[PDB]
């Protein structure tokens, strides 16, 4: 399983890299004169160092549409992170549970769909940032990374279907 | 829609006379109103002719009323007033007013002293000295812009927003195909075959 | 930004294509083949994808979407043809904030002596 | 005078060619009519 | 032999089966892309 052992390596190390990316808070410096080292949770400023959380998107028990869309820009971060983390939870899930039948394959599917919602998260994020030019590389990291892990352990999943199902079926062609 | 929007656009006082969609007026009493009335200048003449018979009344009682009319007309009403007071208003919350174009006439404030006074020449020179030292300009900046509350309030790009809504909803389609196909594959097939043996 | 938007459009379309395509055999056989073409050819003005009809919605809504696009940037241009009319250094502060455009005054006169003696922020840097 | 003024209109005409929907569609129904009447008639 | 002409032609005007090698693939999407930009262009020029 040298190819596929390496696939696992890419899987887990991919995952750790993923969440390190998520922390990558450097999403830009936006220098206003300040300069703004602006994380996911808060946005931090710079000369004199300053920081601030989300200003608004963030309150007012209002209803209907565009208001609820402000509520969205609040929620949109909470669309971003959890899906990614869950994908990871999978990733380890078939890191160890590779050995032992279906859940392997079943899981792995659920793994990489969870992995899939990530770029969605991103787009969400950027257009939140399109509430109102520089950027940060953490984005790019994440975006590519999901693609990677996804491809890798999915192609694995194929190898499960093939080996298990077809190859062992043929093993039963006796 | 595209150029119709993009082809859209405004000059100076002459722009107020060339159009009628946007109403405009001055204070019901003061040098501002009396200016247009007595003005024999081409542009300002037409302007007065309009305001003189414009209905409803385009003139306001006080300066506060005029500003309020501009803030509540969604850009359908313009107010003519002294540049000094105007520039100041632009630096006041909610920062929803702005001065456009140059002044219509040349005026000026000065220090008044009784005819044949002793302070007469001294003060005169003092004013000239202050202006040359840039002290006058400094003072104005101190009370108009520096002490102002509005330094917060280009390039005409694409529509990305609405487009982006399309992205997301589009994604709803994505994940929809995703789960439905998933449970139908594994559950439909694996269900049946599971029940086979 | 939008270019990246359409990029990740490609990426998601493509992969998912293979995913629906995954009979595992036929599935993958149709996934590998077509995915690229769609996430590409389909990008520019739009041979035969169909199976799952769960992949249908992806394909049509694609053709739709890319179609909207091509219309969009196209007419976007035609406007750029019409409008985009030449435009411009607004204030003095703009001359100090940049260096690409050089600037100066008369070698002798009140104009030059003004900046030299001026203690104002902007005019200081200019001098 | 009060008239020295006499272009924000932006819209979509559903109507205009919607008529051509109509005619097109009558074409549809008849098309299938002729279809199954020759299919049925000649075939059977 | 089969396809080349069709592409360098049909593909020219608003864009049947190229696919095999993936070699020609990239080049064809290049094509559709390319000519597509074009036709778009002359049309915008038109309306102008």
């Amino acid at each position: 399983r040298g190819v596929q052992m390496l696939l696992t390596t890419v899987g887990a190390f991919a995952a750790f890299s993923l969440m390190t990316i998520a922390v990558g808070t450097d999403y830009w410096l936006y220098s206003r004169g300040e300069v703004m080292t602006h994380s996911g949770l808060w946005r931090t400023c710079c000369n004199f160092k300053g920081l601030c959380k989300q200003i608004d998107h963030p309150e007012d028990a209002d209803y209907e549409a565009d208001t609820a869309e402000y509520f969205l820009r609040a929620v949109r971060a909470s669309s971003i992170f959890p899906i990614l983390s869950v994908i990871l939870l999978f990733m380890g899930g078939l890191c160890i549970a590779a050995s032992e039948r279906h859940n392997i394959i079943l899981s792995a599917g659920i793994f990489f769909v969870s992995a899939g919602l990530s770029n969605i998260i991103g787009i969400i994020v950027y257009i939140s940032a399109n509430a109102g030019y520089s950027y940060g590389w953490s984005f790019y990291f994440g975006a590519l990374s999901f693609i990677i892990a996804e491809m890798v352990g999915v192609l694995a999943v194929h190898m499960f279907i093939d080996r298990h199902k077809q190859l062992r079926a043929t093993a039963r062609a006796t | 829609f595209l150029t119709v929007e993009r082809m859209v656009s405004i000059e100076s006082a002459e722009d107020l006379s060339k159009q009628t969609e946007i109403a405009y007026g001055t204070l019901d009493s003061g040098s501002t109103k009396e200016f247009f009335r007595r003005s024999k200048i081409a542009v300002f003449d037409k302007m007065w002719t309009y305001m003189r018979s414009a209905e409803p009344s385009v003139f306001v009682r006080t300066t506060a009323e005029g500003v309020a009319r501009v803030r509540k007309s969604k850009g359908k009403y313009a107010y003519l007033l002294e540049s000094t007071m105007n520039e100041y208003i632009e630096q006041r919350k909610p920062c929803d007013t702005m001065k456009v174009g140059g002044n219509l006439d040349s005026k000026g404030y000065g220090i008044a002293t009784p005819k044949g006074s002793s302070l007469g020449n001294a003060v005169n020179l003092a004013v000239l000295k202050l202006n040359e030292q840039g002290l006058l300009d400094k003072l104005k900046n101190k009370w108009w812009y520096d002490k102002g509350e509005c330094g917060s309030g280009k390039t005409s790009a694409l529509s990305l927003s609405n487009v982006a809504g399309v992205f997301y909803i589009l994604v709803g389609g994505l994940g929809l195909a995703m789960l439905v196909a998933l449970i139908e594959f594994c559950y439909k097939s694996r269900a049946e075959a599971k029940r086979m043996k | 930004e939008i270019w990246m938007c359409i990029v990740f459009a490609y990426i998601g379309v493509s992969v998912v294509l293979f995913l629906v395509s995954r009979s595992s055999e036929s599935t993958n056989e149709f996934g590998i083949f077509n995915s690229l073409w769609f996430s590409l050819g389909a990008f520019m003005r739009q041979d035969i994808s169909p199976r799952s009809l769960s992949g249908r919605i992806v394909g049509g809504v694609w053709w739709f979407f890319t179609l909207i696009i091509i219309s969009s940037y196209t007419a976007n241009l035609a406007a750029f043809l019409t409008v985009e009319r030449m435009v411009s250094i607004e204030s003095a502060e703009d001359l100090s904030k940049q260096t690409e455009i050089a600037y100066g005054t008369l070698d002798s006169g009140s104009t030059k002596e003004f900046f030299r003696r001026s203690k104002i922020a902007v005019f200081d840097k200019m001098w | 005078g009060e008239c020295g003024s006499g272009e924000k209109t932006s819209a979509l005409s559903l109507s205009n060619v919607a008529g051509v929907f109509y005619i097109l569609v009558g074409g549809l129904g008849l098309a299938m009519l002729v279809a199954l009447i020759e299919f049925c008639y000649k075939s059977r």
